[PDB]
């Protein structure tokens, strides 16, 4: 395994996952139009949140501690056993909450209580999301990029067929259930691949409870809770300010070019949890840690720069197929956004080192620094430049943040 | 650098409609925010309607909103000012102005390029 | 986008008759799938009837089949519901809904979540 070998395997699964999302996304827009798209915005966001919440947000800790204790079989069994009990226990509590609160949840997601049966069905679907993501986190701990990629690819195929059968049978609600089955059905190819590759015995998934390990995995639950609250709030108050001096359509072209970056950056960032996180978790000394970080920066910086320049050269083409061609001025924000993507990717290298060391001190400092930098630059550029300023503030944020990550790392290396 | 010419405008009764067209002639004219101004003899040019350079949001004057509607076509590089419920007070010479990365200001000084202007007269 | 207005509600003795009308606003009314829903005081929405956009195919609930009849007038953009043999159990707020065929699917025509455009609903009381 290497950074180059893991990136190629993850790129294949990312290419299929992106292409499958565009096929289901276009089929969603063609079948139900703008009325069904706006009515399903909150429900689709919950499905993305369930990819982390349904397993109590311990997946990054599972990969970290599996890679740390892969040598000792008894300790590795306790890691998988405690993780399995934590995922099964939390998802069961999530199913109970979703059933009892089926009417309020449907009211908060759709505005009415006509989707109670769907929410109760989601209570069982989220279990497949939690168990499927846990098995993928186990493969990431062993740096099994091929096994993780094959599971996502096969899962994307059955997820497209499941969405097709669901929407043709259940109509609009079937399509909603189909969107939930797409991440949940990964548990079937992932379970098959975990036993076909023979890296982990199936008996290790037996739920057990190691108290000391559960508390260690709870540190990553707080990390997932912080990252799902700190930065997304900054974007909410950013789009609020952007939509106060301008319209919400100006916000639409700002979030539109952001979805551009969210897709193509996965060709670089998705391999961080597959290789960089398990590798950095095993390294103990500062000399070996610095070697990996420098080697990773020498790889992801030119790779994300060649991809960003390619996206800029195809920004007119990318606006066409990926989004509705509504405002041709959407091409002028790519230059400022792709530059910020290059430095945000470089900042992800130092960020993933914080995950590998389970440092809550450096994690909060990283999220707070990104929050303060975004709000300071948005309060200065958004009211003057509009959506161009929202992309300009994002670029200037990670220009200074990456420089702050490099400066802090230099003081940490020399101690 | 963008050239602006105005079309339409003329003698029209009070209560009907009459649309305008501002043809933008320049390189990458999509980067220019467009605005509509009208002027009466003696007084200075007053703001009517404008649009952001991205074309997402529009702006209108207090005695203009609800009646007038400004639109832009990026493919043909032309701005429009669809006028409805015309009153004799609307009789003025209408100008279209452009500004690089602008279109949110109601002041005529915040616009770089201007047109020759078209005449609109409302009687009866 | 699509506005719906119900009319014809009132009070009718047990075993009587009453007819509801639902006017829809907007063109391409013939392409829409229309249905009738009711909501008894303190209970959730319940499917009643539904008319198809083609063939005039109808579908009725079990406790309604043989008594209620849904019809469609494409020239007036109006949906009708002739309620015969009215029982006290029929007392509810009857609302009409409009939707497209892709929203209903094959077996999802009785689910209220498959209808985005809803009417306010008129009151029908028996006995």
């Amino acid at each position: 395994v290497s950074l180059a070998k893991a990136s190629l395997w993850t790129a294949a699964s990312t290419l299929v996952k992106i292409g499958a999302g565009l096929l289901v996304g276009k089929l969603l827009a063609v079948s139900f139009g703008p009325a069904g798209l706006g009515l399903a915005a909150n429900f689709r966001q919950l499905i993305t949140v369930l990819g982390v919440l349904a397993g109590a947000g311990i997946f990054n800790g599972v990969t970290k501690y599996v890679a740390q204790y892969h040598d000792n079989p008894q300790q590795l069994r306790r890691v998988v056993g405690t993780s399995s009990a934590m995922v099964l226990g939390f998802s069961t509590l999530m199913a109970l909450v979703f059933v009892l609160a089926a009417a309020p949840i449907s009211q908060g997601l759709f505005g009415n209580t006509d989707y109670q049966g769907l929410v109760r069905l989601v209570a069982l679907v989220q279990m497949g999301i939690a168990w499927g993501n846990l098995l993928l986190a186990l493969m990431k701990g062993f740096r099994d990029a091929a096994g993780n990629a094959l599971s996502l690819i096969v899962g994307s195929l059955i997820g497209v067929l499941a969405y097709y059968v669901s929407y043709r049978l259940g109509g609009y609600e079937g399509a909603l259930l189909g969107l939930a089955l797409i991440p949940a059905l990964v548990v079937i190819p992932a379970a098959i691949m975990l036993i076909k590759r023979g890296v982990i015995p199936l008996s290790y998934l037996k739920p057990s409870w190691d108290n000391g390990l559960a508390g260690q995995l709870s540190k990553f639950t707080l990390m997932a809770l912080i990252t799902s609250v700190t930065l997304p709030v900054a974007y909410i108050m950013m789009r609020k300010l952007l939509a106060a001096q301008y319209s919400w359509d100006e916000v639409g072209i700002w979030q539109g070019v952001s979805s551009i970056s969210d897709a193509y950056l996965q060709f670089i960032t998705a391999s961080f949890s597959v290789y960089l996180l398990p590798t950095l978790s095993r390294l103990t000394e500062k000399r070996d840690i610095t070697r990996e970080v420098v080697k990773s920066l020498k790889f992801v910086l030119p790779a994300v720069a060649a991809a960003s320049f390619t996206v800029w050269l195809l920004r007119d083409f990318a606006i066409w197929l990926l989004l509705s061609n509504k405002f041709t001025a959407m091409r002028d924000l790519f230059a400022w956004q792709l530059v910020g993507d290059v430095l945000k990717v470089g900042a992800y290298v130092f960020g993933y080192l914080v995950i590998a060391k389970a440092s809550l001190r450096f994690y909060i400092l990283a999220e707070v620094s990104q929050f303060t930098l975004l709000m300071v630059f948005a309060h200065w550029l958004i009211p003057a430049h509009g959506a161009l300023g929202a992309a300009q503030a994002y670029m200037a944020t990670y220009i200074v943040y990456f420089s702050l990550c490099c400066g802090v790392f230099l003081l940490w290396r020399r101690r | 650098q963008v050239q602006l010419v105005e079309s339409g405008g003329g003698l029209v009764q009070a209560g009907d409609s009459l649309t305008l067209s501002c043809a933008a002639s320049g390189r990458t004219a999509y980067r220019y925010g467009m605005g509509w101004f009208r002027q009466h003899p003696g007084k200075e040019r007053e703001f009517v309607a404008s649009i952001w350079w991205t074309g997402t949001t529009t702006y209108y004057a207090d005695s203009v909103k609800g009646r007038f509607t400004i639109s832009r076509d990026d493919v043909k590089n032309m701005v429009y000012l669809q006028m409805n419920s015309l009153k004799p007070e609307d009789t003025a010479v209408y100008y279209c102005a452009a500004k690089f990365y602008g279109g949110n200001s109601k002041r005529p000084g915040d616009y770089a390029y201007w047109g020759q202007g078209t005449q609109v007269t409302v009687s009866s | 986008q699509v506005q719906l207005v119900e009319s014809g509600g009132g009070l009718v003795q047990a075993g009587g008759s009453l007819g509801l009308s639902c006017a829809a606003s907007g063109r391409t009314f013939s392409n829409y799938v229309m249905a009738w829903f009711r909501q008894a005081p303190g209970k959730e929405r319940e499917f009643v009837a539904r008319i198809s956009e083609s063939r005039g195919t109808t579908d009725y609930a079990d406790s309604v089949k043989g008594r209620f009849t849904i019809s469609r007038d494409n020239a007036k953009n109006t949906i009708y519901l002739q309620m015969n043999s009215l029982n006290p159990g029929d007392t509810a707020v009857y609302s009409c809904a409009a939707t497209l065929p892709a929203w209903t699917g094959i077996i999802g025509g009785r689910r209220p979540g498959n209808y985005p455009y809803w009417g306010q609903g008129t009151q029908v009381t028996v006995s």
